[PDB]
This record gives structure tokens, C-alpha cells and sequence, in this order.
């Protein structure tokens, strides 16, 4: 498991983020060239 | 359009100065105002709500005179006109207070109405004829008992003809509606 | 604002537009606004003179302030309720100027001599309209005459602005704010203009205008406005925590009765519990109040029949705690009324010659009586409505105490259940919630005439439905709760609290 | 059955220490499957339980933005398993879901640890791979 | 049925939060009436920001107006406790 | 940026002047209400 | 520590304030696990029941080792013998995202 | 209105513009930390 931490330092703004893990020939995951491994999350302000 | 302005001064003294305006119609660019001696009034308005005689639909117009903006409805007769400085006064006799008023009714004495002297070109009133009028609370002006009713864009005036002019076919239906509305407003009021 | 004083001499003028611009269901909402307002004013005990005027083209005066019936809140409510929208629909004008002159005629004295108390008398004017006056002159000039008549704002030495307040309500579907804003009185940090959406949540509207300067110490009066917290909803509610070594932490409830005194149950404490180990927080502050002494009832004994075979004995389970420093009453801190006091007479709107037995007849009839207590759910106080079984099912309410654990084979039912106990719980006539053990010590509250009266103190329950520290999931229906009747211990309370000046009969 | 029907799954975690004595305070690092949100009230029972606690800033947020969960256990038995359980529900409507993960460690030692995965089809949650001796290949695909 | 997809549940969650504060806006706009003119200035400026954000469904404004209207609500609650 | 306006005083005393402004695509606004003295024409004289 | 020493007869005990922030200077939200211990010469002795669990809020936390717990920790009931020795603190703080961990130490 | 701007009616103007204010008197009677009393005054600003 890898841990990618995304940080939001707006004082009054939560953000809609599309985050994506890219395809890797050296690492097997759900990310392939045809099908991407992407998610849509929401980060509250002054939080991670 | 808003007039422009030019002010002149020096860097060592701002207090002594001079300022002039400009407009493509007005010479000093100061727009239009009315004033009697020391007491002045705003006058960048239409002269009154003139209609182009096509709307003879009085039944719509008189029913719309029961809107809450109207603070007096009077039937008058003009007696004497006198020009002045930047205004002219119209001495009228009030025949009946049809709606509201906000002052005493009195009825049967001289009541002075004043218009800007630049509004003679828009509509010339004629003496001895009857006229039907209405306005709002900003129209009557000054201090009691020298209150003055000033003619402005919100004031409405129409001639009520004499008995023989009503017998002409154009003023047939016109004298009907203005006569019915006189009865309609001293009996029924507004239903809003 | 509006000052509420018991020496109040106040004229309240009510003007309601009845033009076609209002609509009947907005007119009904306008009336329901006034009826709750008249009822909330009468809850304080102030007697104002009411004037009622409905106007269209012409005003119609229903109640004059000169009449002696103008001081009857019940009569004016009956006169207002009878008024229909279509009563004077056929005259559908909006002549606000004549209605103000009618109010001007009410305040106008005959000749040149005002009656004495003219500067004593407060005046309140309430208008509901669409803001679209179409008949008569300008309404503002009658207000200038009203300002000139009452000598308000016309002198620097004595401005007299605190004697007149004008509120305007925007009713009807369509409303003009510009006329309404000019009509209403304009004062710093005082709300005088209300819109169409303001007609809902009436308790918040009343909270802005009312000033309780001379009415701070009134018992059993609640602010039910939506922004109000648990302690706006219950000013008397006191949270009592006993933290002592070996015994551990234990929490009980209480009710404010005086500046120095709080009433709660006695079994939450014992003689071994020390005063420094007891903390009370009333207004919700984390600053716990220090106490001086805890006054147990002299006839209380938990081990009275312990040698006979009864484990715990809950007769006379009441106690009074004395604070180290007295409370200062406020919007979240107020006492609860006690029966057979002069405050209870003014709360129930009784004559002052009403006896202690007549109040006992009204508060406790031999029937199912509506009541309520307070409980905690996730550190937040909430209300639980119950029924007091004083009717024919009172015996059946006592008989279900046979199922109390530890008392299954105790033969005599009258021994363990004294006449001090009032019985709630069960499913007849309706399902009554049962107390948690943290809910013990609280008051048993009865609502009458927009005020709240305490008739009991929470004691014990038959089945502990809250054993796993949660009142979750259903329980058997024969679980009853018992509460100590205040009428039984009235000589002890009157003996102790006559030094607090509560006005006992 | 009581008409609360939805797409529902329950996650159960158990552990035991192998040492000669009971291990002291340990921490549960749990990551949700993608688009899964736990039932809140089950964790309310766990947080207020004895020898167990959930931090407030993690606890009160909950619902859909809960993806990583932190649970503290005060002790674990060395003789038999200590366990807990809570519900999860999907809300995202996506195929090929990411498996979740649970990691165990102590506060004095992060290096000695253990991590297991889970997926509703694969036993160890490690998806599908092909390998010949030492040379392995990705295989989370259709067959052809 | 098919469960709601990605952003649709998240935007609905933000709208439900904004709808909850607007129900008591008329109570809070009233509640500043007996308070100082700063609160009455702040809430009517902050009120339209929340009112437009709900009907426009813009994510940026609905985020900002939620925390902005919460801030003045905390100031009113602290005002009403301190005013008594 | 300075925005000039032209007005005419109509009555003596300390009278009220009010202006407002609001921005598009953001909900930030400002209003300024001040009062200034309307003095009738004339000047101070301190004679003996 | 509030004071960089411990006075043996302090009834409150040694107070150790925790401050945690990101490397770029913003406040850390998390939960800290902290334990105390005693150092005698080059040899360190650990007190096991001195463990506490505090959340780190607003970039900060606070933990106190009381006088009773330290005297309960040592098997010597004399307060006189504690003079001349030294204390040490070991703390373990984890973010509420649970993705990173820092171990710090104050000693001597 | 429906346009992307604050409507004029709910624009609240700044009007409290005096130059000098906060003419207040207070006494330091708070608990002395090293002989120093720490007084907290929550005050309204002006416009
Ligand atoms: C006054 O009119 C009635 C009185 O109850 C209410 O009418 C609302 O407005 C329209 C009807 O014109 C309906 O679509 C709404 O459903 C009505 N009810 C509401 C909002 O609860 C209302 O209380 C008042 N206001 C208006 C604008 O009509
Ligand atoms: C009622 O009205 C009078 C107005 O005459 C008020 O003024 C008081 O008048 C009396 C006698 O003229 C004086 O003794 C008081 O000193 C006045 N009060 C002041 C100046 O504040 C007063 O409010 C009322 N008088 C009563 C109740 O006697
Ligand atoms: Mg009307």
C-alpha cells in the first residue's frame, strides 16, 4: 500500500479533486494503458 | 449623460480654485433646476406624463389611477397665469376633492399650481377651462399654509371639457368616463 | 423594545389591514401572530389596555382602550377570533391615515387636561399591512402628531423615546418594504420590521422585541426560539455530578428554586458524600458552582426497613443544596415555580385569595395528567413527555412495582409504595418513556397557561431500561417510574424556604 | 429483513500476539475499499468500549469522507484472538473495486508489523497474478 | 436501482448542508435585530451569497458560503450568550 | 479607480449622502454613507 | 517541559507540553502516545504505566507525569534518593490521516 | 434578481466613521502572574 497525502490550505474552500495513479510497466495495478485508475474525492479546508 | 467637470488650482493653494462644468445642451452644464427666491427643487425630469392622445382607453387609465402612489385626485379650473423668473404659476380653483388630498378640502377658492418655465413648450394650459389632475406626496411643497403644488413628471393633467364640447362625438365617450370615475372614486375607493 | 413591569400601565394598539391585497390565509396568519403575542404578554402578569382596529376604506374599532374590558386578554382574543376577512371585504380600501387618526383619538384626552399618569403610561402600536396605502392622505403626518402629542423627541432634557415603540408586519403575498420601512419606528439595535417569512417561528420574533429588564426573576418562563439552546429551553435545569474516590463518578439532575437553592433527589447523595466532591452546572458553563451545604429531609432513611428485609427505601427522597455564591438570573437561568406560592398564583392567573387546596385541585386532578421530564442523549438535553397516572389506573400503576428487582416477594404493596410517590410510565393511555439512572433527581414538570410548574422530583423506576448506559431498543410495557409528590413535603419546604422570600401562602 | 435493505457487507478483523506475554497498546490502520463507507453506530460501540478508543477528530467526521480509519487497542491477548466488526456499504457504483487493507503495529515499534488485504472474490485480496519461478506478470485482466 | 455515481452524492451532501442553514437564516437575520449593527451588516451580506449558491449549484460558491454563513452564525451565538 | 458623480445641494444643514457598489461573479460589496454640511452663501464677520 | 528540571516535592509533577507542526509551518492535527522514564548514570529505567494517550489539536498537546505515579513507579518510597538522577521523555505522534509518524525525545 | 451580483437592497453601508473613540476606563484587578495582571477586552471595531 502506498500513501499519497493531498493538502488543502484554503481558509474557506473545500476542493473537488480528480487524482489518478499512472500506468507502470514495472508495477502491476488496476492502471493499464486502456483503463485508468482514477478517483474523485473531496478535501475539507485547512485539512489533509 | 453625466456632465464633465474641470477644476483649476495650484500646488501651494488648493482653497482658491475655480470649477466649471459642461454638457452638450446646457451652457454651464448645470442641468435644470427650479427655484423660488431661496427655495429650490430638483427638475431633471420629464415635464409631465404626457400621453399622445391614442390611449383613449380611459377605463384602463382611470382604474390604474387607484394605484397606491396617488396622494390626491382633484378637479380644478384655471383662472389666471403669470410668468416669472425660471417658473410660472397657474392660479386654479379646486372644485372637488375626488380622492385623498392630505390637506384640508376647503373647496371653492384659489389654489396655486407652479410649473417650470421651460415646460411651456410641452403643453400650454388655457384659462377658464376645467382640468382633472392627480399627483403624489412629493408634489405638494413648501411650508403650511403657503403650501405649493408643483407640476412635475409624476403629475398628470387632462382637460375636462365644457357641456357643449362633450356633445361633440370625440368628447362624447371622454366626458362619460371622467364623469363616471368621479362617482366611482367618491363611492368605492380602491379595492387593492 | 418593550419593558414588562408588574406596575405596568401600557396601551397596546393593534391595527390590521383588511384590504383585498392581504388574502384570507395571510389574514389568518396575521391573527395567529397576535393571539400568541397576547397570550405571551399575559404569561408575565402585566395587565395592558388593548385596542383593536381593523380598517379598509374605513376603520372599524372593535375594542377601545377606555373600556374596562380592554384589560381582559381572554375577551380580546375572543373578539379578534370572531373577526372575518370578508366582514368588511366590500369596503376594500387601504386608508392607513384614518386608522392612525383613530389611534390618535384614543390617546387624545378631552379638552386641554390629560389624566394623571400620562407620562407614566407606555404606548405600543402594532401594524400589519401590505405597505400599499391608497386611500386618504399621507400616514406619516399623523405619527408626527402622535410624536407631538406624547412629547417624544421634542425636548433635549427629557427625550421620552422609551415610551413609544412602533412595529410593522409585512403580511400578504405581495409586500412593499419602502412604505413599511418609513412607517416603522427606527431605533438602534431594535428590530421593528418583519417580512412575510418572519410570520413563521413566532418565538424568535417575540424574542427580539421583548426586554425583560423588570421581569428577570419570574419562575417557569421559557424562551422557545429556534436559536435557543437547551438552557433557553430549560432555564431551571441543573446538572449535578458527584465525583468521589471509590464511589466514582455519578451524575444526577436538579431544578433551580431560588438564588441560593436547587432541589433534587436525596438518594444520589449520602451522608458520607462531601461538599467538595459535588459540582453543579446550571447555565451550561464548564465553571462548576461550589456548594455550601446539602439539606437532607429529616424523615429520609434509605435503611429504614433494612433489618426487616427491604434493601433500599426511597421514602422522602428530596434534598435542598445551598450554593456558596448566589445565582444571577438570566435568559438561561431562572427558577421553577413551587405549588402554594404567590408566584404560582400569578403564573396560573388566579386571584390572590386562592387557597393552597384550590391549587392542589387544579394541578392534580384524578385522571391521566400530562407531564414531562428531561433526559440526556449524547451530551444534549432533550424533553420526554409522560403521563401521571392519578386516575382509576393509579392502582394498576402501583401494582406493576411488584416486578421491581429485589422486591419480587415483598408481600405488602402499601409499605414500599408510600403516598409520596406519583406514578408515571406504561403504555396506557400513551407510551411514556422511562428514566435513565442519570436522569434521577430531575423535576416533574406540568405545563399550564404558557408557564411551567414543578409537581414532583424524579425518584426511581421499576425496570432499568437504560442498563447498558443507553435507552436503546424496546422494553416490557409494565415498566413504571415513580416521583416524589411535592404536596406531601410542603411543610418542610415552606419551613426552609421562607427565608428565601418565595411568597408561601 | 426489517426493511433497511441495501448493498451491505460486514468486515471482521481478529488478531493474536505470539510472544510469551500479552502485547501492550497497538494501533489498527484500516483503509476502506473504494466507494465504501462504514456504518457509524457500530464504531460508536467500539470507541466507548473498555480497552478501546477512537480519536474524536477522526470519529465525528465519518460518513462518505471516511476512507482511512484509526483504531487504538490497549492490549491484545497472546492466548486467543481479540476481534471487532462493523458494516460497510457501497455508494459509488464502480466495477473492479480496489481491495482494502489492515495493518497492525505498536507505538514503540513500527518496523515489526503485519498487513493483510481483503476483496469479495479473492481470499487474501491480492488479486490475480501469473508467475513462472521468479518471473511474475500482472494479471488483473480479462482472460482474452 | 443503480447506486448514485461519484459526484452526484457529494454535491447533494453539500446542498443539504446549505439548505439546513438557510432554514434558520430568517431566524438569524431576525436575531441580529436586537444586536449591534455589525452583525446586521454581516449576515445580510452573507445571506445572499448562500441564497445564490444553492440555486446556481456552483461548487466554488456553495463551499465558501457554507463556511462564511457558519462563521457569522457562530458570532451571533456568541453575541446572544454574551448579551444574555 | 475613482468614479465622479455630480450633485446639487437643496437644503441647509448636515445632510445625508449615500453610495453603494457590488462586484459581479463574487459576493463582495461595499456601501458608504456619510454626511456633509450644506452652508448657505455668506462668510464670517467679527465686528466690534 | 514547562521547567527543564523536576522538583521532587511538586505535587502536580512534571508537565511536558507537546507541540507538533508540519515542516513548512502549519499546524498538525493528530493523537500522541507519550511515555516517561528515568535515567541513572548511563543506564535507563522505563516506567510502563506512565503511558498516556492525548489528541494533538491546534498543533499542540499537553501531558503531565504526576508525583504519585512517579512514586508508584519507583519501588523506593524515599523521595530523598531520587535526587541526582535524571528523567527522559519518549513520545510517538501520528497524524489523523494515519500516513506518517515521528518519534521525538527530550532527555537529561 | 437572478444575475451574478448582490442586489442593492441587502447591501449594508458603512456609516460609523468617527476619528477618535474607545474613551474607556478600566482597572487592573485580574490575578497577578509575576505581578502582572492580564486583562482581556473584547471590543467592537468601527467601519
Ligand atoms: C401568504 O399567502 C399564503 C397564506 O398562507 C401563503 O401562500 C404561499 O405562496 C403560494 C401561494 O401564493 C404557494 O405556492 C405557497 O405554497 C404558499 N405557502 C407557503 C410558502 O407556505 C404564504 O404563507 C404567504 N405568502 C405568499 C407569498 O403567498
Ligand atoms: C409627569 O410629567 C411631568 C411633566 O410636567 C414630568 O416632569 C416632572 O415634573 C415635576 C413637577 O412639574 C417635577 O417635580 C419633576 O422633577 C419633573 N421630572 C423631571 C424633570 O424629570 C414627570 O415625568 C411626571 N411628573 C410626576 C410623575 O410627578
Ligand atoms: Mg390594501
Amino acid at each position: 500500500e502506498i500513501r499519497a497525502v493531498l493538502y488543502n490550505y484554503r481558509q474557506n474552500q473545500e476542493l473537488k479533486v480528480r487524482v489518478e495513479l499512472l500506468h507502470n510497466p514495472a508495477f502491476c495495478s488496476l492502471a493499464t494503458t486502456k483503463r485508468r485508475h482514477q478517483q474523485t474525492v473531496t478535501i475539507p479546508p485547512k485539512s489533509s | 449623460i453625466q456632465p464633465g467637470a474641470v477644476k483649476v488650482y495650484a500646488y501651494y493653494n488648493l482653497e482658491e480654485s475655480c470649477t466649471r462644468f459642461y454638457h452638450p445642451e446646457k451652457e454651464d452644464g448645470k442641468l435644470n433646476k427650479l427655484c423660488r427666491d431661496e427655495l429650490c427643487r430638483c427638475a431633471e425630469e420629464n415635464c409631465f406624463i404626457q400621453k399622445s392622445d391614442d390611449k383613449v382607453t380611459l377605463e384602463e387609465r382611470l382604474d390604474k389611477a387607484c394605484e397606491p402612489g396617488v396622494d390626491y385626485v382633484y378637479k380644478t379650473r384655471l383662472v389666471k397665469v403669470q410668468l416669472s423668473n425660471d417658473f410660472d404659476e397657474y392660479i386654479m380653483a379646486i372644485e372637488q376633492t375626488i380622492k385623498s388630498g392630505s390637506d384640508e378640502v376647503q373647496v371653492g377658492q384659489q389654489r396655486t399650481f407652479i410649473s417650470p418655465i421651460k415646460c411651456r413648450e410641452a403643453l400650454k394650459l388655457e384659462e377658464k377651462k376645467h382640468y382633472l389632475m392627480w399627483g403624489l406626496s412629493s408634489d405638494f411643497w413648501g411650508e403650511k399654509p403657503n403650501l405649493s403644488y408643483i407640476i412635475g413628471k409624476d403629475t398628470w393633467v387632462e382637460h375636462w371639457p365644457e357641456e357643449d364640447e362633450c356633445q361633440d362625438e370625440e368628447n362624447q365617450k371622454q366626458c362619460q368616463d371622467l364623469g363616471a370615475f368621479t362617482e366611482s372614486m367618491v363611492v368605492f375607493g380602491c379595492p387593492n | 423594545k418593550i419593558v414588562l413591569d408588574p406596575s405596568g400601565s401600557m396601551n397596546i394598539y393593534l391595527v390590521l389591514d383588511g384590504s383585498g391585497s392581504i388574502g384570507a390565509s395571510n389574514f389568518t396568519g396575521a391573527k395567529k401572530c397576535l393571539v400568541n403575542l397576547i397570550e405571551k404578554v399575559a404569561s408575565y402578569g402585566v395587565k395592558p389596555r388593548y385596542g383593536l382596529v381593523t380598517y379598509a376604506t374605513y376603520p372599524k374599532i372593535w375594542v377601545k382602550v377606555s373600556e374596562a374590558d380592554s384589560s381582559n386578554a381572554d375577551w380580546v382574543t375572543k373578539q379578534l377570533n370572531e373577526i372575518n376577512y370578508e366582514d368588511h371585504k366590500l369596503k376594500s380600501g387601504t386608508n392607513t391615515k384614518k386608522a392612525l387618526q383613530a389611534v390618535y383619538s384614543m390617546m387624545s384626552w378631552p379638552d386641554d387636561v390629560p389624566p394623571e399618569g400620562w407620562n407614566r403610561t407606555r404606548h405600543v402600536i402594532i401594524l400589519m399591512t401590505d405597505g400599499l396605502h391608497n386611500m386618504g392622505g399621507d400616514p406619516i403626518t399623523v405619527i408626527d402628531e402622535i410624536r407631538d402629542l406624547l412629547y417624544i423627541g421634542k425636548d433635549r432634557k427629557n427625550p421620552r423615546e422609551d415610551y413609544l415603540d412602533v412595529y410593522v408586519f409585512g403580511v400578504g403575498p405581495l409586500v412593499n418594504q419602502v412604505n413599511i420601512n418609513a412607517l416603522a419606528s427606527k431605533k438602534d439595535n431594535e428590530q421593528h420590521v418583519f417580512k412575510v417569512k418572519d410570520m413563521e417561528n413566532l418565538e424568535d420574533v417575540f424574542y427580539q422585541m421583548i426586554d425583560e429588564s423588570q421581569s428577570l426573576s419570574l419562575c417557569g418562563m421559557v424562551w422557545e426560539h429556534r436559536k435557543g439552546t437547551d438552557y433557553h429551553k430549560q432555564p431551571w435545569q441543573a446538572k449535578i455530578s458527584v465525583i468521589r474516590p471509590s464511589k466514582g463518578h455519578e451524575s444526577c439532575m436538579g431544578a433551580v428554586v431560588s438564588e441560593y437553592f436547587v432541589l433534587t433527589a436525596a438518594h444520589c447523595f449520602t451522608v458520607d458524600d462531601k461538599e467538595h466532591s459535588i459540582k453543579v452546572s446550571v447555565g451550561g458553563e464548564k465553571r462548576d458552582l461550589e456548594i455550601e451545604v446539602v439539606l437532607f429531609h429529616p424523615n429520609y432513611n434509605i435503611n429504614g426497613k433494612k433489618e426487616a428485609g427491604i434493601p433500599e427505601f426511597y421514602d422522602y427522597d428530596v434534598a435542598l443544596i445551598k450554593l456558596k455564591n448566589k445565582l444571577k438570573y438570566g435568559q438561561t437561568i431562572r427558577p421553577i415555580c413551587l405549588p402554594c406560592t404567590e408566584g404560582t398564583t400569578r403564573a396560573l392567573r388566579l386571584p390572590p385569595t386562592t387557597t393552597c387546596q384550590q391549587q392542589k385541585e387544579e394541578l392534580l386532578p384524578a385522571q391521566d395528567i400530562k407531564a414531562l421530564f428531561v433526559s440526556e442523549e449524547e451530551k444534549k438535553l432533550t424533553r420526554k413527555e409522560v403521563y401521571i397516572k392519578n386516575g382509576d389506573k393509579k392502582g394498576s400503576c402501583e401494582r406493576d412495582a411488584q416486578y421491581a428487582p429485589g422486591y419480587d416477594k415483598v408481600k405488602d404493596i402499601s409499605e414500599v409504595v408510600t403516598p409520596r410517590f406519583l406514578c408515571t410510565g406504561g403504555v396506557s393511555p400513551y407510551a411514556d418513556p422511562n428514566t435513565c439512572r442519570g436522569d434521577a433527581g430531575g423535576p416533574l414538570i406540568v405545563h399550564k397557561r404558557s408557564r411551567f410548574i414543578q409537581v414532583g422530583v424524579i425518584s426511581w423506576g421499576v425496570v432499568d431500561v437504560c442498563k447498558n448506559q443507553k435507552r436503546q431498543k424496546q422494553v416490557p410495557a409494565h415498566a413504571r417510574d415513580f416521583h416524589i409528590n411535592l404536596f406531601q413535603v410542603l411543610p418542610w419546604l415552606k419551613e426552609k424556604l421562607q427565608d428565601e422570600d418565595l411568597g408561601f401562602l | 429483513r426489517p426493511q433497511d435493505a441495501k448493498n451491505t457487507m460486514i468486515l471482521e478483523i481478529c488478531t493474536r500476539y505470539r510472544g510469551d506475554q500479552d502485547a501492550t497498546m497497538s494501533i489498527l490502520d484500516i483503509s476502506m475499499m473504494t466507494g465504501f463507507a462504514p456504518d457509524t453506530d457500530d464504531l460508536k460501540q467500539l470507541a466507548n468500549g473498555v480497552d478501546r478508543y477512537i480519536s474524536k477528530y477522526e470519529l465525528d467526521k465519518a460518513f462518505s469522507d471516511r476512507n482511512t480509519l484509526i483504531i487504538y487497542l490497549d492490549k491484545v491477548s497472546h492466548s486467543e484472538d481479540d476481534c471487532l466488526a462493523f458494516k460497510v456499504h457501497q455508494y459509488f457504483n464502480v466495477e473492479l473495486i480496489q481491495p482494502g487493507a489492515v495493518k497492525v503495529y505498536a507505538y514503540y515499534n513500527l518496523e515489526e508489523s503485519c498487513t493483510r488485504f481483503y476483496h469479495p472474490e479473492k481470499e487474501d485480496g491480492k488479486l490475480n497474478k501469473l508467475c513462472r519461478d521468479e518471473l511474475c506478470r500482472c494479471a488483473e485482466e480479462n482472460c482474452f | 436501482t443503480s447506486l448514485p455515481t461519484s459526484n452526484e452524492y457529494q454535491n447533494e451532501k453539500l446542498a443539504n448542508e446549505l439548505k439546513s442553514l438557510l432554514d434558520e437564516l430568517n431566524v438569524n437575520e431576525l436575531a441580529t435585530g436586537s444586536l449591534n449593527t455589525y452583525y446586521k451588516r454581516t449576515i445580510k451580506i452573507s445571506g445572499q451569497k448562500a441564497m445564490y449558491a444553492l440555486k446556481s449549484k456552483d461548487f466554488k460558491k456553495m463551499s465558501e458560503a457554507k463556511y462564511q454563513l457558519q462563521k457569522i452564525y457562530n458570532e451571533i451565538d456568541e453575541a446572544l450568550k454574551s448579551k444574555y | 479607480l475613482s468614479v465622479p458623480y455630480v450633485i446639487v445641494p437643496l437644503k441647509t444643514g448636515l445632510q445625508e449622502v449615500e453610495v453603494k457598489a457590488a462586484v459581479y461573479h463574487h459576493f463582495i460589496s461595499d456601501g458608504v454613507r456619510k454626511s456633509l454640511k450644506v452652508v448657505p452663501e455668506g462668510i464670517r464677520m467679527n465686528k466690534t | 517541559p514547562t521547567e527543564k528540571f523536576y522538583y521532587i516535592y511538586n505535587e502536580k509533577g512534571l508537565e511536558v507540553t507537546i507541540t507538533a507542526r508540519f515542516l513548512y509551518g502549519k499546524k498538525v492535527e493528530g493523537t500522541a502516545f507519550v511515555i516517561f522514564g528515568i535515567q541513572d548514570g548511563e543506564q535507563r529505567i522505563s516506567l510502563p504505566e506512565s503511558l498516556k494517550r492525548i489528541p494533538i489539536e491546534d498543533g499542540s498537546g499537553e501531558v503531565v507525569l504526576s508525583r504519585k505515579v512517579l512514586l508508584d513507579g519507583v519501588q523506593n518510597p524515599r523521595a530523598e534518593d531520587l535526587v541526582g538522577k535524571s528523567l527522559y521523555v519518549s513520545a510517538t505522534v501520528i497524524l489523523h490521516s494515519g500516513s506518517d509518524m515521528v518519534q521525538a525525545e527530550r532527555s537529561g | 434578481l437572478d444575475e451574478d451580483i448582490i442586489a442593492e437592497e441587502n447591501i449594508v453601508s458603512r456609516s460609523e466613521f468617527p476619528e477618535s473613540w474607545l474613551w474607556n476606563v478600566e482597572d487592573l484587578k485580574e490575578p497577578p502572574k509575576n505581578g502582572i495582571s492580564t486583562k482581556l477586552m473584547n471590543i467592537f471595531l468601527k467601519d
